[PDB]
């Protein structure tokens, strides 16, 4: 899941403050690419 | 037939704070525990 | 451990009520254990089956018995989200500040799981907030940790 990936542990400050990944980027569950966008008849689509 | 099975979590933040790599746990905890197959040899001409 | 012993642990898992229910009147081992110290209650707590956690208890079943690494019924209930299953065990004198080697208690799973309606419960019966497990970790600092909201205003 995204949230377990967000509090992946990345550093600890001198202080004892902790940089998770959600800190330093947004984690979503998104596409391996961005590059096929399909309508059949104009409304929302995928296929084979 | 699920069987009972020992979970252990290695802490993220007492590795990092104590200056011990994942990789050194893993690798000890998987080579004593589990077996690590390293490289080979030769025995009286024969690859093992 | 004896005969019946190890098919009331078979039939506590299973869910099988009507066979624990024939156990139970032939006087199978309620505090029978395998050899993680895992009682029918334990199997029962896990797998989330009420009607045999009840009739366990009403057999004279440790509510308190604690595996080979010191964890409860209570917090294999708590962790799994089995809410009916934690109010029973804690209505039959169930400790809810119950450590297990690691330090960690019903509260900490419960927590680390996200289950707000077992932790109110916890909370209800006495449970400590101020608990901290063997990393010196309280419920609140696992609640911001996973980043639940809810969770950790209630914690406050
Ligand atoms: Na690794």
């Amino acid at each position: 899941s995204t949230e377990e990936f967000g509090k992946i542990l990345l550093k600890v400050n001198q202080d004892g403050s902790r940089v998770l990944l959600r800190d330093v980027a947004k984690i979503e569950l998104g596409g391996e690419n961005y590059d096929i966008i399909a309508e059949f008849n104009g409304q929302p689509a995928s296929g084979l | 037939e699920d069987t009972p099975q020992f979970k252990i979590d290695i802490d993220q933040e007492k590795a990092q704070a104590l200056g011990v790599s994942i990789n050194d746990i893993n690798t000890t905890l998987g080579a004593a525990w589990g077996g690590s197959y390293v490289n080979d040899f030769i025995d009286r001409g024969r690859v093992k | 451990g004896s005969d019946l012993g190890k098919k009331l642990l078979e039939a506590a898992r299973a869910g099988r009520d009507d066979e624990v229910r024939i156990l139970m009147a032939n006087g199978a081992d309620v505090n029978a254990a395998d050899v993680v110290g895992w009682t029918p209650l334990h199997l029962a707590a896990y797998w989330g089956h009420l009607e045999i956690v009840e009739v366990l208890l009403k057999n004279g079943a440790d509510v308190n018995a604690y595996d080979t690494l010191g964890s409860t019924p209570l917090h294999l209930a708590a962790h799994f989200g089995h809410l009916e299953i934690v109010e029973v065990l804690l209505k039959n004198g169930a400790d809810v500040n119950a450590k297990d080697d690691n330090g960690i208690t019903p509260l900490h799973l419960a927590a680390n799981r996200g289950h707000l309606e077992i932790v109110e419960v916890l909370l209800k019966y006495g449970a400590d907030v101020n608990a901290q497990d063997k990393f010196g970790k309280t419920a609140f600092d696992i609640s911001i940790n996973n980043g639940n909201e809810d969770l950790a205003e209630i914690l406050q």
